[PDB]
RNA sequence: AGCGUGUGCCUACCCUACGCCGGCAGGCGCGGGUAACCCGUUGAACCCCAUUCGUGAUGGGGAUCGGGGAUUGCAAUUAUUCCCCAUGAACGAGGAAUUCCCAGUAAGUGCGGGUCAUAAGCUUGCGUUGAUUAAGUCCCUGCCCUUUGUACACACCGCCCG
RNA sequence: AACGAGACUCUGGCAUGCUAACUAGUUACGCGACCCCCGAGCGGUCGGCGUCCCCCAACUUCUUAGAGGGACAAGUGGCGU
């Protein structure tokens, strides 16, 4: 009984990571399942206890950003709830599925760093690449609402679901395929 | 023409590298041939045992 | 709908029939949203119809109303002009008559030849402000010579 | 610089369309139907009201901010 | 919620419950407090739930300016401060540059103290909501120690040649 | 051998252990009073709600603030002329 908890609405059983490198960082399932997105929890005191946060509260932490948003955590908690409810009547797929996959293709795989206009290639680390990965989708949602009759549930949804398929319709997949274009030419 | 991806695992971690100390430099060990290994520098936090994506294998680098 | 008559010209002004009605007649000089709700109340007209919506003899029923605020007993501490320095009246001024009103004040003032009449005739600010670092309209001035 | 010109009241050739679109959608909610007809975000919001009190929808959610709408329980 | 203040010792003023009159600012009456005792269970703001608007310089923004009413004071015009109806600017995330910051922190949000007859867009304290990124380097600007060179000691913002 | 550093002083986080409170509270009842029947069951002994009110009841968990306690790189595994 109170070893499955559904997040409200959602099991977390039938759940997949399908790349190897990023299944130590996107924590999810077992003693990572919560009925909430919102914990207390002093994940900042040391370097790499940052990997064992729910990856849906690293995406509601992400999105209470830009200034006049600044500490609206009840709020964020919302946006995120009617995104998951908007994403299942669109797919008819697990809310769940749809974010790790949205993840494993986000994030990028080489990087150009910089030295003098002169950039040298490096290879990006499994956190880094998890780390971008949220920062990106935030971003393409935050940026297209901005000025729409669309809310920002509806935009997190249509995001989400065109970074699940790689459709380069998102403004993650289009910044993915723009850092690894330039990375390669500085081999 | 075309390569393909290769998987790699962090063996050791050697030092810091670039002009503010930016790239870790690290020792990796394939996944196919176990016996096989070689050196990298990689721009974010690292720890020992992670699984790196290589784009090129050939390649190899020391201090930029 | 019944595809009614959609602009409508109501004070020597037009009306949008297209916005709420409490927020179409504030495009009237002198009506702002405060008094524009009063009006509507005194008239007896429901709040959340497009302005489009209204039939002839309920426009002319609030035109009148506008025009004649004390005799529908809407208050004195209301009003935008207050005992009225020349013949001691209390009124509503709308319209091209509140751009008389206030010319027929500054050239009061003007002719006595007041502290307020001279800063109004020399383009300067009339209230308490300072004048060294705010309101710039002219160009930059270099030191050269 | 551009306009949009959305409309404040319905014509037949809109409310027709209005009444055969509705199982076209998985998801119906006032922001798609007032980019999708051309239609105020209020007028969006009274039209959705008329068609549950019809029994053609079903309501999925409400809060302030957001509704959720979908088709009548079946494809 | 938390930190505080309160009848001024020459010097003449304090913090306020409750009832009544007024749309409001405000007015009259009558009680408590020299304070873990009275204002006071200090019913704070953001936040939370429901409604209306619909991508329009718009119900965003509130500068500028007309008319009327209270309160301080010996005196308010070059508008002390406060209240009401009206008017409705620039501004659609900012060029070359450049500041501060590593956890209950940054940022958001309101409340006390000082100055005070009248009065914070300042400053000095308090609580409340609460992240992203790092766990490193000497590259840029600087500091400490040692070896080294010098025509400097007014000490490189030095000295000096045709 | 001397000063600076550090120690030192104030402050934050822990004590159901101590001292003890009508200018601070809790629990309980001799009980007393208003309201509801929603409750095994009645309009009740018994239930629910209280900054409604006495105690010449018991007490110190929550508030105040005095004395002491506690943390040392002390324990276990690596690395170090």
């Amino acid at each position: 009984t109170p070893d499955i908890k559904l997040f409200g609405k959602w099991s977390t059983d039938d759940v997949q990571i399908n790349d190897i490198s990023l299944q130590d960082y996107i924590a999810v399932k077992e003693k990572y399942a919560k009925y909430l997105p919102h914990s207390a929890g002093r994940y900042a005191a040391k370097r790499f206890r940052k990997a064992q946060c729910p990856i849906v509260e690293r995406l509601t932490n992400s999105m209470m950003m830009h200034g006049r948003n600044n500490g609206k955590k009840l709020m964020t908690v919302r946006i995120v709830k009617h995104a998951f409810e908007i994403i299942h009547l669109l797919t008819g797929e697990n809310p769940l599925q749809v974010l790790v996959n949205a993840i494993i293709n986000s994030g990028p795989r080489e990087d150009s760093t910089r030295i003098g206009v002169r950039r040298q290639a490096v290879d990006v680390s499994p956190l880094r690449r998890v780390n971008q990965a949220i920062w990106l989708l935030c971003t393409g949602a935050r940026e297209a609402a901005f000025r729409n009759i669309k809310t920002i549930a509806e935009c997190l949804a249509d995001e989400l679901i065109n970074a699940a398929k790689g459709s380069s319709n998102s403004y993650a997949i289009k910044k993915k395929d723009e850092l690894e274009r330039v990375a390669k030419s500085n081999r | 023409r075309v390569q393909p991806i290769k998987l790699a695992r962090v063996t050791k971690v050697l030092g810091r590298t670039g002009s503010q100390g930016q790239c870790t430099q690290v020792r990796v060990e394939f996944m196919d041939d176990t016996s096989r290994s070689i050196i990298r520098n990689v721009k974010g936090p690292v720890r020992e045992g992670d699984v790196l994506t290589l784009l090129e294998s050939e390649r190899e680098a020391r201090r930029l | 709908p019944e595809k009614f008559q959609h602009i409508l010209r109501v004070l020597n002004t037009n009306i949008d029939g297209r916005r709420k009605i409490a927020f179409a007649i504030t495009a009237i000089k002198g009506v702002g949203r405060r008094y524009a709700h009063v009006v509507l109340r005194k008239a007896d007209i429901d709040l959340t119809k497009r302005a489009g919506e209204l039939t002839e003899d309920e426009v002319e029923r609030v035109i009148t109303i506008m025009q004649n605020p004390r005799q529908y007993k809407i208050p004195d501490w209301f009003l935008n002009r207050q005992k009225d320095v020349k013949d001691g009246k209390y009124s509503q001024v709308l319209a091209n008559g509140l751009d008389n009103k206030l010319r027929e004040d500054l050239e009061r003032l003007k002719k006595i030849r007041a502290h307020r009449g001279l800063r109004h005739f020399w383009g300067l600010r009339v209230r308490g402000q300072h004048t060294k670092t705010t309101g710039r309209r002219g160009r930059t001035v270099g030191v050269s010579k | 610089r551009d306009k949009l010109n959305n409309l404040v009241l319905f014509d037949k050739a809109t409310y027709d369309k209005l009444c055969k679109e509705v199982p076209n959608y998985k998801l119906i909610t006032p922001a798609v139907v007032s980019e999708r007809l051309k239609i105020r975000g209020s007028l969006a919001r009274a039209a959705l009201q008329e068609l549950l009190s019809k029994g053609l929808i079903k309501l999925v959610s409400k809060h302030r901010a957001q509704v959720i709408y979908t088709r009548n329980t079946k494809g």
